[PDB]
């Protein structure tokens, strides 16, 4: 019963990432191993208003950018998998995800390669004033 | 179109804050506004919901040489004996929080065991997933009261994985550095597998050189199969797809088309051993394969110089007693002669022809029933032959089914499948065989001069202390060594020994005696 | 306190469409008790959107019956493929009794969504 979830299209995808102990150097190399994107993350709308700071409460956006939402955003979680994270499950689950424009194109990535930085609270480089 | 993958499996139906849903489907329609997500302040989030999910709908083929494609095809998982090891396991659902859900409960294999569990699954939480235990009945079916006593007494996760890894580790540690399974309905093996299950790289074992299918997650460290204790994962392991190979009824009833002594009590291994042994028919009842060959392990070129030596010995005592008019071969593919010198008429017989020297190979299937009265002149040749009853006269040797043998592997139906270098897929033992004949009576026999001093004739040679008066090796009346011949028997005497260790078994007519080789050596 | 009724109703497959012509030999799904009257039959079982009569031989096989169905009961099975519409005709006038007792090996047997 219950209620409905994955796309079959990605079936395969998040099978890579079901299965998978290395799942991060895994599924990057299965972005890159003949195939195309995870067709599935949150599309969220705001008025493109505020900082670009996208770990919000309340869509904090650039005009640029775009927002999808906080938790749909980690595979780590995107896949009720288990996660190395300490203690002991991944943060983005509650918030918001306001990418810029480039590379928005999937947020898992994203989320695994880049991470907030603590001056401007934005993705390192997108942009910053980190000298 | 939806997904039973990772489908929800809790009853309600509220949906999820979708800053709490990782999906743009578990979203509720009170953000979906023409296929847009509004953030709302007029209700805050939600923490107290605690749903378990789906874990079916895989179809895991992905495309990379960093790993390899873990499902073999057609042949890969034919060629590759040594590894053939059972897959099956029952499940259930969930009763009052949650349904809709496919979890283990009892797994069972080729080997006779059948494992007890409790059924767990992964609950959905705020922060991520909780492997959470929850109230467990079997399907409401009847035939599942059997599966009544089973919910109340089953085991967690981690010790389940530490004894199957080593039920592993010392029942498959004889055999292969992987491990293939059987599989009829690969659905619910799909749904069963993830829970100490894991894919990633492939790399080397730790201290160790097959390759890493054991894999911890305190520690992340790889083992074989000689060193997992306590290491509780199969990494890189294997399966054969065994429904997807001309069938069409369940393996139940296809079991019964030959597979008949497989009788049917109600347990769970008794489906995954089935599934091998419907797998091992589907593919090697016909003929014998000579492109095929293994690794060997081990000890194999001892049993085959010991079986090559004293077939050749025995053929040889027998034709210089009996001196045979004719001697009708049968099923010998390589047309050599076994004796080097025989006067005999020699013939070539098989059930399968080849090309060149077919001239020799005549079109011949044996029956009982069928040949019966024709070959009474001279002798026939029943060498690892496995027909019906053997004629009046033959030199038989039959391989002994039910002996002990760890390059045994059992198949269907009943009749052994022993692994060396080609896969003999041997019918069975029974009495009904040997009824015309009796079982190998024991000799020695050689005609060639010693070594010693003398040259010539007794008195010369040099008698050490050799007592065995059925070693009919002449010269023989209380010495009987002649250096050469009497070690080896020593040696042949090992040799025949060796050859109960295997499974085939020698027997020679009744009408054979003893005296007529004391007779020979009359010079 | 008081347990209804342990069943033994039965299911075969026969013959049903749309009309009185339209009933092709083999589509439904009858369950059915054999009473002192032969198989006397309860309620049918489709996957077709829509069947209105259905025909099957008589106690000795002398005609075809036609006998219509009800304005089928909608509910979803599950194949190893997903969920499965099905369909579940009653033959019309046919009181709370037996619709009961036939729920009741259905539900049995078919477990839905
Ligand atoms: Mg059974
Ligand atoms: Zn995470
Ligand atoms: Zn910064
Ligand atoms: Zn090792
Ligand atoms: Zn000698």
């Amino acid at each position: 019963a219950g209620n409905a979830t994955e796309v079959p299209a990605n079936s395969t995808v998040l099978s890579f990432c079901a299965f998978a102990v290395d799942a991060a150097k895994a599924y990057k190399d299965y972005l890159a191993s003949g195939g195309q994107p995870i067709t599935n993350c949150v599309k969220m709308l705001c008025t493109h208003t505020g900082t670009g700071q996208a770990i919000t409460v309340t869509p904090e956006a650039n005009m640029d950018q775009e927002s999808f939402g906080g938790a749909s955003c980690c595979l780590y979680c995107r896949c009720h998998i288990d996660h190395p994270n300490p203690k002991g499950f991944c943060d983005l689950k509650g918030k918001y995800v306001q990418i810029p424009t480039t590379c928005a194109n999937d947020p898992v990535g994203f989320t695994l390669k880049n991470t907030v930085c603590t001056v401007c609270g934005m993705w390192k480089g997108y942009g910053c004033s980190c000298d | 179109n939806v997904t039973g993958l990772f489908k929800d499996c809790s009853k309600v139906i509220t949906g999820l804050h979708p800053t709490q849903a990782p999906t743009h489907l578990s979203v509720d329609t009170k953000f979906k506004t023409e296929g847009l997500c509004v953030d709302i302040p007029g209700i805050p989030k939600d923490m107290t919901y605690r749903r378990l999910i789906s874990m079916m709908g895989f179809k895991m083929n992905y495309q990379v040489n960093g790993y390899p494609n873990m499902f073999i095809t057609r042949e890969e998982a034919i060629r590759h004996v040594r590894a053939w090891i059972g897959f099956d396991v029952e499940g259930c659902h969930a009763t009052r929080e949650a349904v809709g859900t496919n979890l283990p409960l009892q797994l069972g294999f080729s080997t006779g065991v059948n494992l007890v569990a409790v059924p767990t699954g992964y609950v959905d939480t705020p922060n991520n997933t909780d492997f959470s235990r929850v109230s467990a009945k079997p399907p409401p079916g009847d035939q599942f009261k059997h599966l009544i006593p089973l919910m109340y007494k089953g085991l967690p996760w981690n010790v389940v994985r530490i004894k199957i890894v080593q039920m592993l580790s010392d029942t498959l540690k004889n055999l292969s550095d992987r491990v293939v399974f059987v599989l009829w309905a690969h659905g619910f093996e799909l749904t069963s597998m993830k829970y100490f299950v894991k894919i990633g790289p492939e790399r080397t074992c730790c201290l160790c050189d097959r390759r890493a299918t054991c894999f911890s997650t305190a520690s992340d460290t790889y083992a074989c199969w000689h060193h997992s204790i306590g290491f509780d994962y199969v990494y890189n392991p294997f399966m054969i797809d065994v429904q997807q190979w001309g069938f069409t009824g369940n393996l139940q009833s296809n079991h019964d088309l030959y597979c008949q002594v497989h009788g049917n009590a109600h347990v769970a291994s008794c489906d995954a051993i089935m599934t091998r042994c419907l797998a091992v028919h589907e593919c090697f009842v016909k003929r014998v394969d000579w492109t095929i060959e293994y690794p060997i392990i081990g000890d194999e070129l001892k049993i085959n110089a010991a079986c090559r030596k004293v077939q050749h010995m025995v053929v040889k005592a027998a034709l210089l007693a009996d001196k045979f008019p004719v001697l009708h071969d049968i099923g010998n593919p390589k047309a050599i002669k076994c004796v080097p010198q025989a006067d005999v008429e020699w013939k070539f017989y098989d059930a399968q022809p080849c090309s060149d020297k077919a001239y020799k190979i005549e079109e011949l299937f044996y029956s009982y029933a069928t040949h019966s009265d024709k070959f009474t002149d001279g002798v026939c040749l029943f060498w690892n032959c496995n027909v019906d009853r053997y004629p009046a006269n033959s030199i038989v040797c039959r391989f002994d089914t039910r002996v002990l043998s760890n390059l045994n592997l059992p198949g269907c139906d009943g009749g052994s499948l022993y692994v060396n270098k080609h896969a003999f897929h041997t019918p069975a033992f029974d009495k009904s065989a040997f009824v015309n004949l009796k079982q190998l009576p024991f000799f020695y026999y050689s005609d060639s001069p010693c070594e010693s001093h003398g040259k010539q004739v007794v008195s010369d040679i040099d008698y050490v202390p050799l007592k065995s008066a059925t070693c009919i090796t002449r010269c023989n009346l209380g010495g009987a060594v002649c250096r050469h011949h009497a070690n080896e028997y020593r040696l042949y005497l090992d040799a025949y020994n060796m050859m109960i260790s295997a499974g085939f078994s020698l027997w020679v007519y009744k009408q054979f005696d003893t005296y007529n080789l004391w007779n020979t050596f009359t010079r | 306190n008081n347990e209804l009724s342990p069943v033994a109703l039965r299911q075969m497959s026969c013959a049903a469409g749309t009309t009185q012509t339209a009933c092709t030999d083999d589509n439904a799904l009858a369950y059915y008790n054999t009473t002192k009257g032969g198989r006397f039959v309860l309620a049918l079982l489709s996957d077709l959107q829509d069947l209105k009569w259905a025909r099957f031989p008589k106690s000795d096989g002398t005609g075809t019956i036609y006998t219509e169905l009800e304005p089928p009961c909608r509910f979803v099975t599950d194949t190893p493929k997903g969920p499965k519409v099905k369909y579940l005709y009653f033959i019309k006038g046919l009181n709370n009794l037996n619709r009961g007792m036939v729920l009741g090996s259905l539900a049995a047997t078919v477990r839905l969504q």
